[PDB]
């Protein structure tokens, strides 16, 4: 469940963007693993700057962002959520 | 076992900064701490450098001049007293959060605890500023 984003429904990544997007850890060390994690499902070229450093125009609360990856990956050749 | 765990109370005056100011963390020395935050510190005392470093984030989050350069989730990272994230490429690998660098080394006899050796650097600048 933590190797690939085929392996996330949308909600299951979508509960995973919204722990870090609310740093809802109780460790400061969890949530650079969470993010790290964040970055390498994606496969984004902008990695964390897709939750912390937005593109002019880009929405960063949670679905936002589930958005923007999902059509990303959608749009390069990639594959999806599970379901 | 280590300098850095032994207790101290907070001293020193910082230095202005603007919007900038995490931006300056990548470049040369590293940013100052701002005097808004070294105004709230002085005179608190540590229990450890790490509990020193949480109570600098909490009150970034607290100040408004300073948060608002903080994005909706960074500001949530600093609420916790957690360090923001600092750009992609400003990190390295596991290194993702601005880190706490001591201008004078504590090996040299630095102080822990004086805000006026202290900056914050990102990862990339901090190994780099140690060489
Ligand atoms: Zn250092």
């Amino acid at each position: 469940l933590k190797h690939s984003i085929s392996d996330y429904t949308e909600a299951e990544f979508l509960q995973l963007v919204t722990t870090i997007c609310n740093a809802d850890t109780s460790s400061e060390e969890e949530l650079v693993k969470l993010v790290t994690h964040f970055a390498e499902m994606t496969e984004h070229p902008s990695g964390s700057d897709l939750i912390y450093y937005p593109k002019e125009g880009d929405d960063d609360s949670p679905s936002g962002i589930v958005n923007t990856v999902k059509q990303w990956r959608a749009a390069n050749g990639k594959s999806g959520f599970k379901q | 076992e280590s300098k850095r765990n032994k207790p101290g109370k907070a001293t020193g005056k910082g230095k202005p900064v603007g919007d900038k100011w995490l931006d300056d963390a990548g470049k040369d020395s590293g940013a100052p701490i701002p005097d808004r935050i070294a105004d709230k510190l002085r005179d608190k005392e540590f229990k450890s450098f790490d509990d020193f470093r949480k109570a600098v984030w909490e009150e970034v989050s607290k100040d408004p001049e300073l948060s608002k350069n903080l994005n909706p989730s960074n500001k949530s990272s600093v609420s916790k007293g957690y360090s923001p994230f600092t750009p992609k490429n400003q990190q390295v690998g596991g290194r993702k959060v601005y880190e706490l660098h001591h201008d004078k080394p504590i090996s040299q006899g630095g102080e822990v605890y004086d805000m006026d050796n202290i900056r914050v650097t990102t990862p990339k600048r901090h190994i780099d500023i140690h060489r």
